[PDB]
């Protein structure tokens, strides 16, 4: 489909469901896990 | 949420050490 013709529907900032679909459960999974694994964030959470 | 994660890690550590 990349080489073939494509039609796309642009996203709307009003639609919250569109942003929810755009954000990924597994990517946010990985990102927050890495952030928690980071040592400096752990030090700042200790300070918290 | 971070505190809940730390608490869950602590609980797991307790379950494994006991």
């Amino acid at each position: 489909f990349s080489d073939a013709r494509e039609k796309k529907k642009p996203k709307k900032d009003s639609s919250l469901s569109a942003v929810l679909n755009s954000i990924d459960v597994k990517y946010q999974m990985w990102k927050l896990g890495v952030v928690f694994t980071d040592n400096s964030f752990l030090y700042l959470a200790w300070y918290m | 949420t971070l505190l809940h994660f730390v608490a869950s890690v602590f609980r797991g550590f307790f379950r494994i050490i006991c």
